[PDB]
């Protein structure tokens, strides 16, 4: 029961990576639920890990997505 | 292995030395794509009848 509180507190910390600035990609297609394929608007394709607890229903149809610049 | 790898398999890479990591589910093959863009629907002897 005490570990349900700390999972909340320890999940605020990964949410704080989202910050100004961000570079925009576009979610191309899935390949796993912990990895997908994006295509940056720089012209480069990447195969990157998805962040935990994000909507896996809304990613699949081609949608815009946010990337962290330095990875 | 290099035996796993064959003609036109889309492959993963890890940007550092670009080391090949795994074959991807999807293949890209050129002959299927030309018959797809022409677009001819399947038929049967029963449809022709006449």
């Amino acid at each position: 029961r005490h570990l349900k509180r700390e999972l909340k507190r320890a999940q605020e910390e990964v949410k704080r990576i989202q910050s100004v600035p961000l570079v925009i990609g576009q979610f191309l297609e899935p390949i796993d639920q912990n990895t997908g394929i994006v295509s940056s608007t720089t012209g480069m394709s990447y195969v990157v890990r998805i962040l935990s607890t994000l909507d896996r229903e809304l990613l699949k149809p081609s949608m815009s997505v946010a990337l962290h610049r330095h990875s | 292995n290099v035996k796993d790898l064959k003609a036109s398999q889309r492959v993963c890479l890890r940007s550092d030395s670009y080391m090949l990591h795994k074959v991807l589910e999807n293949k890209a093959d050129p002959l299927v794509s030309l018959m797809m863009v022409e677009k001819v629907p399947d038929s049967t002897y029963d449809m022709v009848g006449g």
